């Protein structure tokens, strides 16, 4: 599944986790 | 046009390779023969 | 009292001062700290707490092959103002340590030489080793005896090198590299030494029953000739011979100081066992063409200079037995204007030997030094692999971006040739 | 039956040098024993024309 | 076989070259140079060095 | 260094693959690689049943 | 010391050189998490040349990825060794160039050159002295392949005496992925030629070829073919990361690999190769590493040498052996062989010697060659570059970046200038 | 230092080589794994002749395997010993030859013909000082009949001085399995003339003949002959693996064994040859193994030598004996049968000893022979050649591969001209 936690820059962005906190 | 058109052309190619190979087999072994009086000498 | 500084450049350098090193602790007893548990003292310097300290000076333009030796076992046996290392090496480029790297550990090497120097009373001379093959053991190497020379004027400048060896290369671009250096090697040294590498190769496997050596093998056998030089300097012997001495009767003129040199007997332990070593027999293999640690025949020149280095339990007697038989042999040539082309050296000393090493100890050697002039043929073969690529200009967008003009590159080639025309000279008898 | 009797190939740009000593007193004994080497040049072996010759 | 080509030749490639050829003979005569083919004129040349 | 040299030197030597399972064979080392499947069968295998029950 | 700086650019780059800095980890002991775990003390003795220090005894690698296209970046995150990379120096951008190597090369790189730029600076002022920066991109892609030519050209007039390395992969004409692919590699050979000191030229069809037929995998996928390709990039920099009996380093390969200037194009090649039944009946020896080497099947590039003159050749080996039979076996491939290498340089073959061996393996032996079999790629590639740009096809999208339609045929000039240069030097017998 | 590399072509060629693989294995004492199970130190000395080191004290064959057709290999590589070739030394296409020998010559043995020349390649370096090759293949076949004679057609330019003994299979007329077998007989043996220091001409029947009478075998298998073929291949080599009274090799034998270049072609023999019924009845003598070899029943050819006369004559004797039952045996054959042997060369019979006997047994000899009677099998081949040329059946198979007709023209030439020289040197005075 298309994971865009890292590629989403801080703004426009929620609180959804990144990999590797 | 022909039918065995493709398979005639074969045929003429062959022919033509092999009077070539001939002539060049003939030409080898005149210099081969000088090469073994050369090296006796 | 005699001195001897050894200035070692490039990896060869490092990895010779290893193995040279390690049997002038042997020699005289030094623990790997550095302490004994005055023969030592042309070699080590005592200081305030009982400790030797080598006069040596290993320098290298890359750091990993010097930090070996920091990390090795001797690392408490040097001092850690001896070994210079630099961030970048010139990498097959003479002209790379000539002008660019090169100058800016000029002024350091000099300094560090400087206080070697005057801890020494009576300095003999400077045994230099180096490699016409890197661009650090031959482009540094060239300006610290250009350096030496206005700073030391009379001091011997003796010359160990590596020539590169006619058939095998470590690399592409190094007659570049040595047929540039010959300059330095001819207008600012006294002697020279030039071995190939491929030479010791065909005697350790030949004699020594070593099919598969390395560097170590070479460089150990390389150490018995700088030991067998000096041995007469540290122990006392029947006819010492300094430095100065067999400097002397080997060099006619000024540009021919080319030695060849020749160690004997070199043999495994198991084939000595059987076979008896005296004079005649090691002093004949010092004659054998397939012994020479240079790829050419005296056979194909004539000697003009030999200088006999005997070592062990020899007699007088049989050196002159030996003498008379070698001179009465038609195979071996000598020029109509040297009659008498011997200088010979006797010590009482056996040779060490290494444990673990690869020679056979022995009770009696022999060290041969002679300048021949079918020396030459090899510089023509220099020349001819250097020949093949001038012509092109391969590889010379290296040295001129480097900053080094190519007219200087038709010189050193045009000064060789004339050096070659200079053994023609030699050769032809009046 | 291999032959090589050949000398290594030379560029003639720097061919013509002589060389930087004197070492004969006179150029006419030189010229004598060039005149020798030059006569000895097919005995003597060696690519460079020296050594021992032959037997 | 490089061997019965010059034995059905006869006057091509005379043993001896040396030995003059023969004025008139059934063998095959020799095939003019060609820079593309069997005979060429650097192996004609390379014939009369030798 | 008798190692280099001794004739039976080589005996003390070890193919470096003998088994799936050495420590060795780490991708460091080029003997063992991903590409290797043998998964493969049983992995044919129940894609067959998977697909004729479906 | 002596630093290098991995530039990353396309997807192809960013597998490549994730799969790169994972087994230069394993060489050198070190976590996913970023911390030390090897054993002996060699294996931590030069890591500061590809890695960077941090609190904790931690070591982050000096690379800087850079891509166009966002979602390269997430799977590079949760690859296997995803954390041990500082995300500041991963740059992307929003849009991608759709394999455009104009929109690649003026559009859109323009924008993000900038931060590369930033970026590589601040890690180039990192280390004291610098040896010189390798990167690993595409030439088939539209950022690798576009804007990694500007970032070469702005780097080279930036730090022009640091070496240059680029791990190229050149596209291949028989397996084929992209229409406009030859345009691409024919805009960017051009960069290449002008800005480059040393290139190697990697092809995936070769790749492919070899886990065919050398090692038989029966389903190889593009983890192993990145596998070869890290053992080429470690086996390259082993003997500058440790010591050996004669040392050497990219400024002593690339001085003694390049008689000119416009000549810097290498096939490389790798020794210990043997599939899994092979392994059975073998033997770890010099001659069959230099035989195996020597065999043309090994290439990894899309060329047969047999075909071209071997201008150089370069053989680094990678354990401790016996220097006997290594010059033996040099010496005699280069006296049996004879005419397959040029004869206006003596002894063609430079050798080097690491004494640590790669992990888990006793010997291996790597390889870079100069040879004239590399032009046959150029050649190919023009004859499809001048089938399509005859019709004017796929032109308007070249053509709607703003650039003229001069710059093809100069590029063009300059491939063919480059191939008849090479076969003239082939063509070129030395009169002594 | 003398290896040999062993060429292997053609289904007959696969099989018979896996059992001559199989025998020698037996004799040097390796297992199926590859190790050495033996006791003698002299079972392994020269071991390298024939096998090639691998790790783990495993031997591996010098074999080079070459096929068409794939299926053959299967059998090849599920046999016993099966897994001790190496799988790249297997080399194979995707489709035969159906009995053509036009199809493996020159349509599609030139696609292989690059792979076998690698791994020959492969096999020549590895060995310092190769003595030669060896092939075993079938003149009735498509590709060791074909591309069997492309292989020897390429490797003589390549490699001129080294031996090239043939193990080569003559078909039958009696009886015969291919109806196009008088075409690929003829188109080899012009080949075989021209490239082959020495042929071995082994004919199905007489083996055939030889496991009924003399051997009392109720059902003969293939590999019976196979066993029956490599043992006589075991006694060519065997001087040369293992010490002897008199060494002797396959050169000694070769110069020996060849007064013309012309003449290569012989017929060979194995002696201890025993049914069941005959090992209870019999003394181990050197006399009976003299008379059993002598007598014409006992070969694997196809032409009794009683209908020629003998040129030359080997004998290869295996095991530890007096030397005086040899030498006055062959003086007592040859001047008993002063009819059979022609006038112009005395003492037409050499001798070879190895002091080993093979395993299982005490006392063996080996026989190779040129006679004139071999010309009586090549005249009988030209006796169907030209009754089936001349109706130019079966001909669109060979001239649909695009080659002419004179090949056929001058390959019966060739062989009429070696029977018409082999014929005149049957009637010669002194
Ligand atoms: N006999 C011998 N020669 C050596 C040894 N080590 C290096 N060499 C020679 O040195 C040559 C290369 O130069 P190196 O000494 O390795 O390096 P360098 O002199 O510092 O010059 P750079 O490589 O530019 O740094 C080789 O061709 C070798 O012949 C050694 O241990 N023994
Ligand atoms: N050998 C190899 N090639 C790859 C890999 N991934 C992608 N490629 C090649 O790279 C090309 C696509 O590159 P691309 O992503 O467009 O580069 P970019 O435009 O710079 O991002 C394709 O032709 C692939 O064949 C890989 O892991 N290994
Ligand atoms: N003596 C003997 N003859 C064999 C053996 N195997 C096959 N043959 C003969 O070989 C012939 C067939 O050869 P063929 O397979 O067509 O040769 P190829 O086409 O080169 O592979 C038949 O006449 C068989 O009698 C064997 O093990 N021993
Ligand atoms: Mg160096």
């Amino acid at each position: 599944r298309k994971n865009c936690s890292f590629s989403t820059p801080v703004p426009l962005s929620l609180g959804q986790p990144l990999p590797y906190e | 046009p022909l039918p065995m058109h493709r398979d005639a052309r074969a045929q003429q190619t062959a022919e033509v390779v092999h009077a070539h190979a001939r002539g060049a087999r003939l030409t080898a072994a005149r210099l081969g023969r000088a090469q073994h009086q050369i090296n006796g000498q | 009292m005699r001195e001897c500084i050894s200035i070692h450049v490039g990896q060869a350098g490092v990895q010779i001062g290893n193995a040279c090193w390690e049997l002038y602790c042997l020699e005289h007893g030094i623990q790997p700290d550095g302490q004994m548990p005055d023969s030592f003292n042309t070699f080590f310097s005592e200081t305030g707490a009982g400790k030797h300290v080598p006069r040596a000076v290993f320098v290298d333009l890359e750091p990993t092959v010097v930090d070996e030796v920091r990390t090795g076992t001797y690392r408490q046996l040097f001092h850690p103002e001896q070994l210079i290392t630099g961030k970048e090496d010139a990498a097959n480029n003479y002209a790379r340590g000539h002008y660019t790297i090169g100058k800016e550990i000029v002024d350091l090497v000099l300094d560090r030489i400087r206080k070697l120097a005057d801890l020494c009373t009576g300095l003999q001379g400077f045994l230099i080793f180096h490699s016409f093959g890197g661009g650090t053991g031959s482009g540094f190497a060239s300006l610290l005896m250009e350096r030496l020379s206005v700073d030391y004027g009379k001091k011997s400048k003796l010359e160990f090198a590596i020539y590169p060896a006619p058939q095998v290369s470590t690399a592409v671009v190094e007659p570049y590299n040595s047929i540039l250096t010959t300059h330095t090697t001819l207008e600012h040294s006294d002697c020279a030494f030039m071995v190939d590498n491929e030479a010791i190769y065909d005697i350790c496997r030949r004699n020594l029953d070593i099919e598969r050596p390395t560097y170590t093998n070479l460089n150990r056998l390389i150490g018995q000739i700088v030991s067998s030089i000096t041995a007469s300097l540290r122990f006392d012997g029947a006819l010492n011979v300094d430095l100065t001495e067999f400097q002397t009767n080997l060099v006619p003129y000024p540009r021919i100081h080319f030695p060849l040199a020749t160690y004997a007997p070199v043999i495994s332990a198991e084939k000595a066992y059987h076979e008896q070593l005296s004079v005649a027999e090691i002093t004949n293999a010092c004659f054998e063409p397939a012994n020479q640690m240079v790829k050419c025949d005296p056979r194909h020149g004539k000697y003009m200079a030999c200088c006999m280095l005997y070592r062990g339990d020899v007699v007088p007697k049989d050196v002159n037995a030996a003498i008379a038989t070698i001179k009465t042999k038609r195979t071996i040539q000598f020029v109509d204007w040297c009659p008498t082309g011997f200088k010979v050296g006797i010590n009482y000393q056996p040779p060490t030997v290494v444990p673990g090493g690869d020679l056979a100890k022995v009770q009696r050697a022999v060290c041969m030094l002679s300048n021949t002039t079918a020396i030459a043929e090899a510089w023509a073969r220099l020349d001819h692999k250097f020949d093949l690529m001038y012509a092109k200009r391969a590889f010379v967008h290296w040295y001129v971006g480097e900053g080094m003009e190519e007219g200087e590159f038709s010189e050193a080639r045009e000064d060789l040739a004339a050096l070659e025309k200079d053994y023609e000279e030699v050769g032809v008898d009046s | 039956p291999p032959v090589k009797l050949d000398a290594l190939w030379h560029m003639p740009h720097f061919k013509k040098v002589a060389s930087h000593l004197a070492t004969f007193p006179t150029e006419a004994d030189r010229q004598r024993a060039l005149k020798a080497h030059k006569e000895e040049y097919a005995v003597r072996q060696g690519t460079l024309r020296m050594g021992n010759y032959t037997h | 076989p490089l061997d019965k080509v010059l034995e059905q030749a006869g006057r091509h490639s005379w043993v001896d070259i040396t030995r003059p050829p023969t004025p008139r003979t059934q063998g095959l005569k020799t095939p003019p140079p060609d820079p593309i083919g069997t005979y060429t004129p650097a192996c004609a040349k390379a014939l009369f060095e030798a | 260094e008798f190692d280099l040299s001794d004739p039976l030197a080589l005996q003390k030597e070890l193919p470096a693959r003998i088994s799936d399972n050495d420590m060795r064979n780490t991708i460091s080392g080029m003997q063992k690689f991903m590409g290797e499947d043998l998964n493969f069968q049983e992995r044919r295998r129940f894609q067959k049943e998977q697909s004729r029950e479906w | 010391m002596r630093e290098i700086v991995h530039l990353q650019a396309g997807q192809c780059g960013n597998q490549i050189g994730a799969k790169f800095w994972e087994v230069i980890s394993d060489e050198h002991g070190i976590d996913p998490t970023g911390t030390y775990h090897g054993d002996s003390d060699l294996q931590l003795e030069r890591i500061n040349v590809y890695y960077n220090e941090a609190t904790g005894g931690k070591y982050v690698p000096r690379a800087v990825l850079v891509d166009l296209e966002p979602g390269t970046m997430d799977s590079v995150r949760s690859g296997p060794f995803g954390q041990i990379f500082r995300p500041d120096n991963f740059v992307f951008g929003q849009s991608g160039a759709g394999n455009n190597w104009a929109k690649g090369h003026y559009t859109e790189g323009a924008e993000l050159v900038d931060s590369v730029l930033d970026v590589v600076r601040k890690e180039a002022e990192s280390c004291d002295c610098l040896q010189g920066f390798q990167l690993t991109h595409s030439l088939g892609g539209g950022t690798g392949s576009g804007m990694g030519t500007l970032l070469i050209s702005k780097i080279r007039e930036e730090y022009p005496d640091r070496i240059m390395n680029t791990f190229s992969v050149v596209p291949s004409p028989k397996v084929s992925d992209t229409v406009v692919e030859p345009y691409n590699a024919t805009l960017s050979v051009h960069q290449l030629v002008e800005n480059t000191d040393e290139t190697y030229c990697i092809d995936n069809e070769a790749l492919y070829d070899i886990c065919f037929r050398t090692l038989k995998l029966t389903t190889p996928t593009y983890g192993d073919l990145n596998h070869l390709v890290s053992a080429t990039m470690s086996g390259v920099t082993t003997c500058l990361r440790f010591p050996g009996q004669l040392n050497a380093d990219l400024r002593k390969l690339a001085v003694n690999m390049v008689p000119f200037p416009r000549l810097h194009f290498f096939m490389p090649g790798f020794a210990p190769l043997t599939s899994r039944g092979s392994q059975q009946y073998r033997a770890l020896t010099v001659p069959e590493l230099t035989q195996q080497m020597f065999d043309a099947k090994n290439m990894m590039a899309a060329c047969d040498p047999r075909h071209g003159r071997y201008l150089t050749v370069a053989a680094v080996f990678r354990g401790r052996m016996s220097m006997k039979e290594v010059d033996e076996q040099m010496l005699n491939v280069q006296n049996k062989n004879s005419s397959y290498f040029v004869e206006w340089i003596p002894n063609n073959v430079k050798t080097a010697v690491c004494d640590i061996p790669p992990r888990g393996l006793k010997m291996s032996a790597t390889f870079i060659g100069n040879s004239t079999a590399i032009q046959e790629l150029f050649k190919r590639i023009s004859e499809q570059f001048t089938a399509m740009f005859r019709r004017k096809a796929f032109l308007h999208w070249y053509t709607g970046e703003g650039m003229d339609e001069m710059e093809f045929t100069e590029a063009e000039s300059n491939m063919n200038d480059l191939v008849s240069e090479y076969q003239q030097y082939q063509d070129a017998t030395a009169e002594e």
